[PDB]
């Protein structure tokens, strides 16, 4: 009974508990709100291709 | 509208200065996946209030029912108000 001399708890078990979650890169950040921004850029800009100032406020001719 | 709540998005805490492993291994492993999971709704709040070309087709959801009750058999100003100070012109008139 050498086994039980061992410690109980498994490699396993401590690589599951000690790496629970998956941990959020530093750069998820930039390139999810590059990718939002880049909208916020496209609507809102004034030099964009697809600008809404000419469907949100139509101009006067 | 639309900048009415992303002017709430802006007052929203940063929570990548958190990211780091020394606030990863400190804190209760619920109490962490519950903060992945409030910076995972962030980016999905984010993301669709600046959904910017989705608004021009939320506007032809209010146009149609607008319309119709401007066409009305009365007239298209018609409304309460005036249709009620009518009607005391209308009663209180002899039959």
């Amino acid at each position: 009974d050498r086994v039980l001399s061992l410690p109980a708890v498994s490699k396993n078990q401590v690589l599951e508990n000690v790496f629970h979650t998956a941990p959020k890169a530093p750069v998820e950040h930039l390139e999810k709100m590059v990718s939002a921004n880049s909208k916020v850029y496209d609507a809102l800009n004034l030099q964009s291709k697809r600008v809404l100032i000419w469907q949100v406020k139509p101009a006067l001719f | 509208l639309s900048n009415e709540r992303y002017q709430l998005l802006s007052q929203w805490p940063d929570f990548t200065t958190m990211y780091g492993k020394d606030f990863y291994y400190r804190a209760h492993p619920e109490d962490l996946k519950k903060f992945y999971d409030a910076a995972d709704e962030y980016y999905k709040l984010y993301e669709t209030v600046t959904e910017f070309d989705s608004l021009s087709a939320l506007a032809s959801q209010v146009v149609p029912n607008y319309a119709a009750r401007r066409r009305s058999t009365v007239h298209p100003a018609i409304g309460s108000t005036v249709a009620d100070g009518a009607f005391t012109n209308f009663l209180l008139s002899k039959q």
